[PDB]
């Protein structure tokens, strides 16, 4: 059934984790 | 200034060239300053992890937006009558009528109808609730994370692999064939048998009950005794409703052939048998090369053995192993060629043997998916040839490859190019001829004097496959043949039901209109090949420039001398070939579309009659099916086709803007920009705003690329607008 | 004989439909003119030709489709077995004779003038006697072709052919 | 900067030198040909890359050769 | 075309010292640059108005269009 | 040895327009310092529009 | 002209050929494409089998020569 606002929040905060890892990998590939 | 730091030459440039050429050379790692082989392989490996993560995040976002803003559960109740939703619209620019126009479903607001076919695919493989989707989304976010971490980690000096690890071909081939292809195929068979097939028959199986729930009433005893047939015993009936137990079966592995009657899709137990059989092949394949256990083949030994005793191939495949192992561009070319072929395969096979439930009934998704995959295959096949040229310039050494097939193929390049030039000229002349003959016959009021050649060779092949509309009675269309009466055939009743049903697209009937377009496509394939082959075979040099390898893949020209030399580099051959590739996929998708649109509306006569002359295409395909699209917004009001209307004119504009870059060339603009620099410098007040990068006109190659990109985007955006709006309007 | 799902044009109803449709159009145009006038005569000539043409297609064993238009058979085996060789197979031989003739005449004239003092002047100003002689002597061109082939005088040797750095 | 190289097939006709609009080439003495002069390119920081020299050269595959490279304000032909 | 053929082939500097033709050539960066501005201005304020109308029509706001109504 | 003035040669320099083609010898230089002593004239002009070129002895078949 | 001048008069009412669609229909690119290019092109694309069929052939032939360029 309908995805709740809580499950949107958890999804967002989870998404912050591969944002950080993206930054790390980017910095590393950029010499 | 500083950017780009990988090129000092570019970073000393005092012009705006530095910026543009910095962005365009950033991924060409070999050409970077002070690049070593080690560092090259390590940056490739990391970027590969980055691509993987981007793909998993993309999937995660499709799952998320469909679980949150779509109507997946409603669609599951009524697949044939509810439109699936992609995402919501949150555009502050919209007016109240547009808000009322784009509001479709029970969602509170404007949405976009989805055409990607993900609803059909998720429903087929067992997902049934928005929580399912959401959990999938979260899993994929985690796998993304893992990829990004692996990327970083293997860039650290303790985990950075050495070049020998990268050059270990036999080990990679074993692992990739046995596990990546093989065990992932066996796993998918496991998913289908343990989750998807149950869900198709009503039983709800998830992570909290799968370890108990037996996927077959008899367990694994049949497997281990050798009574494998017990897994095929009671298949679903022809009265089965997908998702319920009404008319459902128990079998998990069959070979029925044809389609499930309600879903009009392949049977899932045949898809499970397929994935299991090929798993067994790939696992056996992956045990062929020699790694660290003394058994297996060494690839150089195979290569070095295969040489014809007549000497017609020279030294055969001698020396090729080091050539390919040491060249990334060879490897990329071979990969892209292979992928190109497989992508067209997926396009040609998914429309004819539809594997997803309720997808053939969704006409716009069908059209979109065929078009999408053939455009991607077209771009990928150009790339393979491009990277073939870059191999011949950057990595081919004639001393090492002396007498083998690569040097030989290079030694008779004029024969190849001239023969392709013949084929091209022959098809072009005759095929454009026959169309123009037929147009003039239609115009003078005498359609009986058209030349309408039957495609008898394709009708023969269709007859051999089992179509009985041509009364040819061969192989599967003869009752008395060995092929037909093969005892353990057993896929045949399903197959023959399918191939003789007008509703399915399993071998469509064909006639003269089919003969002409197939020759047009042939003309396009050969002509694209000719431009790309000339590119790759004249890459290292020609008579007009014998030292082309010393200038490289991409350079503007060699000046106006020797008669003039515009567009003489291999890059220019690629640039020329992209127009031919778009034209050729254009011809294939126009044919696919018009042929389906007439079949689905019922009037196949329209295609049969009109497709033999070019005014038929113009009038009964382009002109007629553009009526609703261009009324998406009118002086009276607007409907939900207004977005595709606007994207249709946008495509026209972007295509036309590309002609400016393609026709007007650089000097014109360099002289105009000099007058603007004068006006800026001499206008008071304003002068105080000074540039840091001296404004110059784009370069010669740059503008060929910018022109091509405007041309390509406008081509794609126009056709996709027309294709979706026309199909969705009438169906 | 009906093959490949096609009907013979002689016993096709759609064929007749087409003929009716063309003749009816011509009748409509004739209504505007007077039965003796010269436009009238022109439209009658047109209609006559039309009916004649359909009659010809009917007694030629042509094969009609569902559209009611004649269709050609291009596999030579099917053509010869079912009497349709005049549609593509004879024209093939006819085209290949005339194309071989034109080639032979052109190659001959070029090989003849190549031994002159300024051979390029004889390309922009045609030696018309020489060209007519060649055009008429070249009716038996397979003589020259099979001679050149079997002897070896057809092909230049690879050592004498300019070529790039390969 | 662009790079201009001279190869030993030069016959010392001086045509390239005459053609050059930014005085990059000059004739220096040599013994490899009958004219006893070869072309040379001392001032390649002033070469704009026009390839006029290569258009002038009469040897079969040129003896002078301009390989375009990194841009400067001089090579980009800028009066600003 | 033929004016440019005259400038390239039959212009004599000597016979055109500080007349109108010479003065034209002494301010040719001012002439072209002003023409350049006028063209950009007319482009934006004319074809930009059609793009305006097309877009506002498609967004469902016909009362925001450049029209007689 | 040198070819005779007036003789016919075949070019074997791969970067040349006239590779595998036949030309007439016009002049041979006799000094040993000269790097390309033989002057050859051809009927077919090249892309530059010239019809003559100097060659070495190891680039001719006579 | 087709929208606002040419037509037929009955008493004093003037019935123009495209019925006055220029004033509203010309204010977008979509209207130029729809009400001019798409609509008024029906005659030329429906000209085969008639005495206007030469215009139909010239219409396709010219599209061809343009793309060949
Ligand atoms: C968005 C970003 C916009 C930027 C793109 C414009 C820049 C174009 C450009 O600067 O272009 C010029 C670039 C750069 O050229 C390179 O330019 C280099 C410049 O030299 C510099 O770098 C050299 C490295 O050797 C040295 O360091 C040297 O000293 C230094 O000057 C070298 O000259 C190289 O030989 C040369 O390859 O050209 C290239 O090769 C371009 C790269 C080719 C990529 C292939 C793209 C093909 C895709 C087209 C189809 C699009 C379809 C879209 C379909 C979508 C449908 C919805
Ligand atoms: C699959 C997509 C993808 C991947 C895997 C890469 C990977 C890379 N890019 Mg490329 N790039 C891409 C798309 C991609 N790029 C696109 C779409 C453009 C615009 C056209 C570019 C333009 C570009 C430029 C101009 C440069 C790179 C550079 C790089 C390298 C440094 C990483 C970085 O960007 O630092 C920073 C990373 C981030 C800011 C991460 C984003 C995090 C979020 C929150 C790395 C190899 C750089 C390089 O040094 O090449 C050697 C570089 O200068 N890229
Ligand atoms: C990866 C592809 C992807 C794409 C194309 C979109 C696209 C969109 N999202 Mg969605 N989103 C995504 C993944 C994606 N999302 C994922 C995985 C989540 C769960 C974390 C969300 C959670 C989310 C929320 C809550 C909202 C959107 C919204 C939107 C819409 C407006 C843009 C926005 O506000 O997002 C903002 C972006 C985020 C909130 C997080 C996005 C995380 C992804 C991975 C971004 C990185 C993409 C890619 C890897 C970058 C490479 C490009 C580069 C090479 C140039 C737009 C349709 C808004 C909307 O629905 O409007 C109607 C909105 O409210 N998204
Ligand atoms: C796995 C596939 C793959 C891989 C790993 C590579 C890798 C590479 N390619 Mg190859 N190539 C490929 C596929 C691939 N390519 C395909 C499919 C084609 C056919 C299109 C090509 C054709 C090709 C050419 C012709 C060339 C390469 C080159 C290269 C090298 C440098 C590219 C670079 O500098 O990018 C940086 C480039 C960019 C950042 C430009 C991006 C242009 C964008 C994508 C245009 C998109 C339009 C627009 C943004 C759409 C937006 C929508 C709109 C509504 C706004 C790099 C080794 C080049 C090379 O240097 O070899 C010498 C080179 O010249 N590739
Ligand atoms: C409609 C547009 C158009 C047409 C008709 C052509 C036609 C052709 N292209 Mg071109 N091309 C085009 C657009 C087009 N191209 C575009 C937009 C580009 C991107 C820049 C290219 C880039 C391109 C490349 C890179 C190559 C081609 C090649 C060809 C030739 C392929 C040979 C063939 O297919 O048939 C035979 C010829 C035709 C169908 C055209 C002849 C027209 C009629 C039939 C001739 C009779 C005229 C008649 C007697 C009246 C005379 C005129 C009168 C005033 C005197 C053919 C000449 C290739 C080629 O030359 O391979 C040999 C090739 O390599 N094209
Ligand atoms: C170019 C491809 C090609 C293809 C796909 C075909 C295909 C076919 N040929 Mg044809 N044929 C061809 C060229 C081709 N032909 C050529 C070049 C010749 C020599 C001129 C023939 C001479 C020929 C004969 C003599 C016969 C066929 C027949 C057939 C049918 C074969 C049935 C069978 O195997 O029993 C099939 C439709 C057979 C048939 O069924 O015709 C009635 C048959 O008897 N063919
Ligand atoms: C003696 C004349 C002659 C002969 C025997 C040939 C023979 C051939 N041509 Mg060539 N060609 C010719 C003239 C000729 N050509 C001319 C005049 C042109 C410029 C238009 C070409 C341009 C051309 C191209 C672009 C190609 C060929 C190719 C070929 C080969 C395959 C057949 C073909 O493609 O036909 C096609 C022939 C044409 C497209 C040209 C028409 C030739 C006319 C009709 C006949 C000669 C006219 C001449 C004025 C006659 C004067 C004779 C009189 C004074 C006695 C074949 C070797 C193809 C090839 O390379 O195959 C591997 C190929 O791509 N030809
Ligand atoms: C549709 C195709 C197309 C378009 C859009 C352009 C556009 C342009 N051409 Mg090009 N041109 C084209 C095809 C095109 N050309 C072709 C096919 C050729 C033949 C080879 C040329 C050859 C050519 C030459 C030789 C010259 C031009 C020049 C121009 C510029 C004219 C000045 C101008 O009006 O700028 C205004 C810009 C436009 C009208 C483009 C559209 C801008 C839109 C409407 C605005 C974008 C939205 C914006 C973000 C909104 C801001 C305001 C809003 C918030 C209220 C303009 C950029 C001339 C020039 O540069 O002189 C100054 C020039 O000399 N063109
Ligand atoms: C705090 C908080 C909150 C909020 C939050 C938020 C607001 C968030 C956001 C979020 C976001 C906003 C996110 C994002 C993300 C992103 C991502 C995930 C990305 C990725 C990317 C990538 C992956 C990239 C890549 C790359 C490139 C492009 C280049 C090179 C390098 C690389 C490869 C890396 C809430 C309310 C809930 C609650 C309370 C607390
Ligand atoms: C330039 C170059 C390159 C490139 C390449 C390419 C681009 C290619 C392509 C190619 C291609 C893309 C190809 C394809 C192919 C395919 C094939 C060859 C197939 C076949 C098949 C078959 C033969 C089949 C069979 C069958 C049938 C038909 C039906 C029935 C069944 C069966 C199975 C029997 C490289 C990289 C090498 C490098 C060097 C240079
Ligand atoms: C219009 C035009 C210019 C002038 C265009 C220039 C100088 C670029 C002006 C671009 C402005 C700055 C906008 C760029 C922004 C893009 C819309 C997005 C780029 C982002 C990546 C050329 O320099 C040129 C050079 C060679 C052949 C053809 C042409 C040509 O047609």
């Amino acid at each position: 059934m309908e995805i709740t606002t809580n499950q949107v929040y958890i999804a967002l905060l989870a998404s912050l984790i591969p944002a950080f890892f993206a930054f790390k990998l980017g910095k590393s590939l950029n010499q | 200034t500083k950017f780009p730091k990988f090129s000092q030459g570019l970073a000393q440039d005092p012009t705006t060239r530095r910026i543009w050429f910095g962005i365009a050379t950033s991924h060409d790692f070999e050409s970077h300053d002070g690049m070593t082989e080690n560092n090259l392989y390590q940056k490739i490996f990391a970027s590969h992890f980055g691509q993987l993560a981007i793909i998993f995040l993309w999937t995660s976002g499709n799952l998320f937006h469909v679980a949150w803003q779509g109507n997946f559960e409603q669609w599951i109740k009524d697949p044939l009558h509810i439109r699936p939703i992609a995402h919501a619209i949150s555009d502050p620019h919209f007016g109240q009528p547009a808000i009322e126009a784009f509001t479709r479903s029970q969602f509170p607001g404007p949405v976009n109808i989805a055409y990607s076919g993900v609803y059909q695919w998720w429903y087929t493989i067992g997902l049934r609730t928005n929580v399912d989707l959401y959990n999938g989304s979260m899993f994929l976010l985690f796998i993304a994370t893992l990829a990004l971490f692996a990327g970083w980690l293997h860039l650290e000096p303790k985990y950075s692999p050495k070049v020998s690890w990268f050059k270990d071909a036999e080990s990679r081939l074993n692992h990739h064939l046995s596990a990546l292809f093989g065990l992932s195929s066996l796993a998918w068979s496991g998913h289908l048998i343990h989750v998807a097939i149950p869900e198709s028959r009503g039983i709800h199986v998830r992570w909290d009950n799968f370890l108990s729930q037996l996927p077959h009433p008899s367990g694994l005893e049949p497997f281990f005794k050798g009574n494998w047939s017990l897994y095929s015993e009671n298949p679903d009936s022809l009265t089965h409703v997908f998702g319920t137990a009404s008319g459902a079966g128990t079998a998990v592995l069959t070979f029925l052939g044809g389609f499930h009657p309600e879903t009009k899709s392949l049977w899932l137990t045949d898809i499970a048998h397929h994935h299991l059989a090929i798993a067994v092949l790939f696992i056996v394949a992956g045990h062929m090369y020699r790694t660290n256990f003394a058994i297996g083949h060494r690839i150089d030994d195979i290569l070095n053995a295969h040489k014809a005793p007549s000497g017609k191939l020279g030294l055969g495949h001698f020396g090729l192993y080091e050539t390919i192992n040491n060249s990334l561009h060879f490897q990329l070319g071979l990969a892209l060629a292979s992928l190109g072929v497989i992508t067209s395969l997926v396009a040609q096979h998914m429309y004819s043997l539809s594997p997803y439930a309720f997808l053939i009934q969704d006409r716009t998704t069908m059209a979109a998916l065929y078009t999408h995959h053939q455009y991607i295959a077209g771009f990928i096949m150009t790339g393979a040839f491009a990277h073939g040229a870059i191999f011949f310039i950057r990595d081919f050494d004639e001393e090492k490859n002396k007498g083998n097939v690569l040097s030989r193929i290079l030694d008779h390049k004029e024969a190849i190019i001239s023969h392709l030039s013949w084929v091209t000229l022959f098809l072009g002349f005759h095929t454009l001829g026959l169309y123009v003959h037929n147009d003039v016959m239609q115009a003078f009021g005498t359609p009986e004097k058209q030349i309408l050649i039957e495609p008898v060779f394709a009708q023969w092949i269709q007859s051999a496959h089992g179509k009985n509309i041509y009364e040819l009675n061969i192989l599967l269309s003869s009752d008395s043949s060995n092929a037909f009466s093969a005892s353990q055939a057993i896929w045949l009743p399903g197959w023959l039901n399918g191939i003789n049903d007008k509703s399915t697209s399993l071998f469509l009937q064909i006639g003269p209109g089919d003969f002409l377009v197939h020759h047009a496509i042939a003309l396009g394939l050969h002509t694209t090949t000719l431009i790309l082959v000339k590119g790759a075979l004249d890459a290292r040099g020609s008579r007009l420039m014998p030292d082309k390898k010393d200038f490289g893949y991409s350079f503007p020209c060699d000046g106006p001398g020797r008669g003039g030399t515009c567009d003489i580099s291999a890059w220019d051959a690629f640039y020329l070939a992209v127009f031919w590739m778009l034209n050729t996929i254009g011809w294939t998708t126009f044919y696919w579309h018009w042929k389906h649109i007439t079949l689905w509306q019922g009037n196949v006569g329209q295609f049969n009659e009109s497709s033999t002359y070019l005014m038929g295409w113009l009038r009964d395909y382009l002109w007629l099916n553009s009526s609703q699209l261009i009324n998406g917004y009118n002086p009276f009001g607007m409907n939900s086709l207004a977005v595709w209307g606007w994207m249709f004119l946008f495509g026209h504009l972007v295509w036309a803007t590309g002609f400016m870059f393609l026709i007007s060339w650089r000097g014109y603009w360099q002289e105009l920009i000099e007058t603007l620099v004068w006006a800026h410098e001499r206008t008071p007040i304003t002068n105080v705003f000074k540039w840091t990068d001296k404004p110059v006109a784009l370069s010669i190659v740059q503008a060929r690329l910018v022109g091509l990109a405007h041309f390509s985007v406008g081509y794609v955006f126009t056709y996709a607008a027309f294709l979706i709006a026309s199909t969705s309007a009438k169906f | 004989e009906a093959i490949l799902g096609l009907t013979p044009c002689a016993e096709s109803a759609k064929f007749q439909k087409v003929l009716t449709k063309e003749v009816k159009a011509l009748e409509k145009r004739e209504k505007l003119y007077e039965p003796g006038s010269a436009p009238f005569q022109a439209l009658e000539a047109t209609k006559a030709k039309t009916q004649a043409r359909f009659a010809k297609y009917a007694e030629s064993g042509l094969l009609c489709g569902a559209d009611g238009l004649p269709h050609l058979i291009s596999d030579p085996g099917l053509a010869v077995k079912y009497g349709h060789a005049g549609e593509t197979l004879i024209p093939t031989i006819g085209f290949l004779y005339v194309a071989g003739y034109i080639g032979t005449a052109g190659r001959t004239y070029l090989q003849e003038i190549s031994t002159r003092q300024k051979p390029t002047q004889s390309e922009i100003i045609i030696d018309v006697p020489l060209a007519t002689s060649i055009a008429f002597k070249s009716w038996d061109w397979p003589n020259k072709a099979v001679k050149e082939l079997a002897s070896g005088t057809l092909l230049e040797d690879a050592k004498n052919v300019p070529v790039s750095r390969r | 900067s662009h790079s201009v190289k001279i190869y030993n097939t030069c016959i010392g006709c001086t045509q390239c030198v005459r053609a050059c609009p930014t005085d990059v080439l000059e004739m220096v003495p040599w013994d490899g040909c009958k004219a006893g002069q070869i072309a040379s390119s001392p001032r390649t920081e002033d070469c704009v890359g026009c390839k006029r020299c290569e258009s002038a050269c009469p040897t079969d595959f040129l003896s002078v050769r301009v390989y375009l490279g990194s841009e400067t304000s001089r090579s980009m032909g800028l009066a600003y | 075309a033929h004016a440019a053929i005259f400038m390239v082939r039959d212009y004599d500097p000597a016979l055109n010292f500080n007349n109108l033709l010479d003065r034209v050539l002494l301010h040719r960066d001012a002439i072209i640059s002003h023409l350049n501005w006028v063209c950009i201005f007319l482009g934006l304020h004319s074809f930009g108005l059609y793009i305006h109308n097309d877009t506002l029509s498609a967004l469902g706001r016909p009362q925001d269009m450049f029209s007689d109504s | 040895a040198g070819p005779a003035r007036g003789s016919t040669v075949k070019v074997t320099r791969p970067e040349s327009y006239w590779y595998n083609q036949y030309g007439k010898v016009i002049s041979v230089d006799e000094s040993g310092a000269i790097r390309y002593p033989v002057v050859v004239r051809f009927e077919k002009e090249n892309y530059q529009g010239v019809t003559t070129n100097n060659f070495a002895l190891d680039e001719l078949e006579y | 002209m087709q929208s606002d001048v040419w037509g037929t008069v009955l008493a004093n009412k003037v019935s123009h050929i495209t019925g006055g669609n220029f004033s509203q229909g010309s204010l977008t690119i979509n209207g130029w494409l729809r009400d001019f290019l798409w609509a008024q092109s029906s005659q030329v694309i429906q000209s085969y089998g008639s005495p206007l069929s030469a215009y139909g052939l010239m219409f396709l032939g010219a599209h061809f020569v343009w793309a060949f360029s």
